[PDB]
RNA sequence: GCUUUACUGCAGGCUGUCGCUGAGGACUCUCACUCCGGGAGGAGGACACCGAUAGCCGGGCA
RNA sequence: ACUCGUACGGUCACUGAAUCCUGCCCAGUGCAGGUAUCUGAACACCUCGUACAAGAGGACGAAGGACCUGUCAACGGCGGG
RNA sequence: AAACAUCUCAGUAUCGGGAGGAACAGAAAACGCAAUGUGAUGUCGUUAGUAACCGCGAGUGAACGCGAUACAGCCCAAACC
């Protein structure tokens, strides 16, 4: 049997990978040696062909000119902080300690010093619950509760964009669009579809899968499609 | 009485106590962010060196070499191959790791003809040996009675040939009597059965 | 079937017609040394390794008398050919 | 559109070119690699066993 | 060529155990080793990774 | 590779616009969760044995299974009297 | 192998690296016609399709020794300077 289209993206051709050359910049906080003073201007508000949502461009004290983040309610000629004792306004960016309990975070560090991981996509929000010398723990979108470093820095309020998932693409021309802007192979033909080489639920007299489809953990690839380590599925019950 | 090499020589017996030990522990950490073949100025095991060649002469050269730990990286069978052909992780190459070393190491320093090696260690994940290489193309050599005979030509490129000590002991060619049947005069006269 | 367990019939050590128990072979310990068993770990590898893959074969409807008839005098025994018993009770 | 007669026609692209070292039209000017000498991949001739008999 | 609860295998996943590997049936610590950091340092810590072995699964593959 | 990506995401599958709806079955098969007890390999540990070794036996016991639960917009089912 | 998985084809075909005019091997931690015996290594003849291996199936298959060819023997390491 010829390899499912699962294991083709893996190889990293060019149908699989993503459109490198024809995206802006990496998304990262400013690295600050210490004591918070840097600061800068909202410039602009550019569209991140990457995430589908906005971005803002910003030009700081000591020359330095870098496109970052932006989330809900910045505007063009407004004010950002960057450090430990940046001012609690929206979009300063600062340390998970110095942040006060209940307020709306994006773009949460992992680990201090990557430059944020969590909360970046449209209009979604982290969650600061609570506070330690030793811990900081967060609600990620996904509703997790994420303990963290309280040295993490992290942008203050909901990132920008919010309700673009709302309306529906209407038609195929819309969705091929988006998709061209992104490494993902589209359309999709269904398992189902498939002959019985190409795929497990492949073949067959009519179109169904000779297999139930929920799936052990343990199965190596090839084989690892469908309801994966499903802890149950429909919805009745 | 016993040599300062006997001491060297006595301590490299049990390389796991004390003070090599502590050593290992301590080099070890700066020989795994060291490259593949690095130049070293003198022999870690100065006896095991001198007793297998070395000497503090003009194109004597010495070198340590690591390599990664293991089994065959052999990679499965994309035909039709029957069950007994089938592996992958299991079988392991005919040929040992400090010879692969040597080899590494000859290739690195073209010019050079290898003299011997040694162990020096190894951890979780790989294995040093130091090596003896020697320029025969230097008078300091050329005139050396001890060591005249590598500049011969048909010694160039002997640890390719297997010729080094390490090689003969990998063909099978050490006892001189039961076994070496289908070794001696050469594996391939014999048509590779051992 | 039913069989007694001292009858007097022929033992071929002494020469002579004595009083004989039947006692049912009770199967011996494996040593694991034997040649079959050194040749098992050495024939085996990768892949398939031949008549080690064999696994056992089958059973037959009815067994034959697998006994041992020891003499009261002299206490050696003798195997006899064996005749398919279902099932073999001994009296007393 | 047959993949005959008609597709032919579109055949004007240049690939194999006299390779400089062994001297045959066998240097792909998209690859620059000789597919005769092996010129361009290896700095030894090309050369194989198969490319006559076994006992030869 | 394809399939499977056909025979025998193999990758692969899970798991015990061996080594890497150190200090005082549950626990502390740091020095190996890991990751982040430009650095100072931060996080993990004898675990993870990797080499060996063992049992289970194993048409993804032969 | 995905990824200059971070759950309003990207992966994996099924169904195939809007509209009205989508019943009952977890027995079997599958996936997932738990599990007193039961089953369950090898090293180390014990006895036996061998001046060593082969080998016999004991104790402990992981994943897995037995056993219980969950789950069908999961494979699939929805009869006879 | 009258299928076929060990086995066979076969360490063959093919691939990677390399030396010379020839290569390789080589002066016993050897042989074990067990001896009061032989005395580096190739190669030729023989031992021999013998011993040994093998779903003990098909098939695979040496050595010591003898008879010849050609013969040849050496140097470090360390002790002590
Ligand atoms: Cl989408
Ligand atoms: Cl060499
Ligand atoms: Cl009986
Ligand atoms: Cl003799
Ligand atoms: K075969
Ligand atoms: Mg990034
Ligand atoms: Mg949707
Ligand atoms: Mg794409
Ligand atoms: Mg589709
Ligand atoms: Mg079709
Ligand atoms: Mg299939
Ligand atoms: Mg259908
Ligand atoms: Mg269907
Ligand atoms: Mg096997
Ligand atoms: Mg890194
Ligand atoms: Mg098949
Ligand atoms: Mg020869
Ligand atoms: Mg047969
Ligand atoms: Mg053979
Ligand atoms: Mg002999
Ligand atoms: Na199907
Ligand atoms: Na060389
Ligand atoms: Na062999
Ligand atoms: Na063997
Ligand atoms: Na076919
Ligand atoms: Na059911
Ligand atoms: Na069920
Ligand atoms: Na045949
Ligand atoms: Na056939
Ligand atoms: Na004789
Ligand atoms: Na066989």
């Amino acid at each position: 049997g010829r390899r499912i289209q699962g294991q083709r993206r893996g190889r990293g051709t060019s149908t699989f990978r993503a459109p490198s050359h024809r995206y802006k910049a990496d998304l990262e906080h400013r690295k600050v040696e210490d004591g918070d003073v840097i600061a800068g201007t909202v410039v602009d508000i550019e569209h991140d062909p990457a995430r589908s949502a906005p971005v803002a461009a910003v030009e700081f004290e000591d020359g330095d000119r870098r496109l970052i983040l932006a989330p809900e309610g910045v505007g063009v000629g407004d004010e950002l902080q960057v450090g430990v004792s940046a001012e609690i306004a929206p979009g300063n960016t600062l340390p998970l300690a110095e942040i006060p309990e209940g307020v709306p975070v994006c773009n949460v560090e992992s680990s201090p010093g990557d430059g944020g991981k969590f909360a970046r996509a449209s209009g979604v929000n982290a969650q600061l619950l609570t506070h330690d010398r030793n811990v900081a723990v967060v609600k990620l979108p996904s509703g997790e509760m994420k303990r963290l470093d309280p040295q993490c820095r992290a942008t203050i309020g909901v990132v920008a964009g919010g309700g673009r998932t709302d309306k529906p693409f209407v038609k195929a021309g819309n969705k091929h669009h988006k998709m061209k802007a992104r490494g993902t192979k589209w359309p999709n033909v269904r398992g189902v579809a498939m002959n019985a080489v190409d795929h497990p639920f492949g073949g067959g007299g009519r179109q169904h899968p000779g297999k139930p489809k929920s799936i052990s953990r343990n199965a190596p690839p090839g084989r690892k499609v469908g309801d994966i380590a499903s802890k149950r599925t429909g919805r009745g019950g | 009485a016993r040599s300062a090499y006997s001491y060297i020589r006595d301590a490299w017996e049990n390389p796991g106590d004390g003070q090599l030990a502590e050593l290992q522990w301590q080099r070890q950490q700066e020989w795994r962010n060291e490259g593949a073949v690095e130049r070293i100025e003198r022999p870690t095991r100065l006896d095991k060196a001198r007793s297998q060649g070395y000497k503090a002469k003009q194109g004597v050269i010495v070198a340590r070499v690591s390599v990664r730990k293991g089994s065959a990286r052999k990679r499965r069978h994309k035909a039709g191959r029957r069950s007994k052909r089938q592996g992958v992780t299991r079988i392991t190459r005919r040929k040992d790791i400090q010879r692969v070393a040597e080899e590494r190491a000859s290739r690195t320093f073209p010019n050079l003809r290898v003299l011997n090696s040694y162990s020096v260690g190894q951890d979780g994940r790989q294995k040093w040996h130091e090596v003896i290489l020697i320029d025969p193309n230097h008078p300091a050599i050329q005139n050396d009675d001890d060591l005249s005979w590598i500049c011969a030509d048909d010694q160039a490129d002997r640890v390719f040939r297997g010729l080094t000590g390490a090689g003969r002991r990998n063909r099978g060619l050490s006892g001189k009597g039961k076994g070496s049947e289908k070794t001696r005069p050469s594996l391939r006269s014999n048509g590779g059965k051992a | 079937m039913q069989m007694p367990r001292r009858f007097n019939t022929y033992c071929p050590h002494c020469n002579e017609h004595q009083e004989h128990e039947v006692e049912k072979v009770r199967s011996g310990r494996q040593t694991g040394m034997k040649w079959i068993d050194r040749q098992r770990e050495r024939n085996s590898g990768i892949g398939n390794d031949g008549k080690f893959s064999k696994v056992p074969g089958g059973d037959k409807p009815t067994k034959k008398t697998d006994l041992k008839y020891r003499c009261g005098e002299c206490g050696k025994a003798h195997l006899r050919e064996g005749w398919r018993a279902g099932r073999l009770e001994f009296q007393e | 559109t047959g993949a005959g007669t008609p597709s032919q026609g579109k055949k004007n692209t240049t690939t194999h070119t006299k390779c400089r070292r062994c001297g045959e039209k066998s240097y792909h000017t998209k690859k620059k690699v000789c597919s005769s000498c092996g010129f361009g991949k290896s700095a030894k001739r090309r050369d194989y066993e198969w490319q006559s008999k076994a006992g030869e």
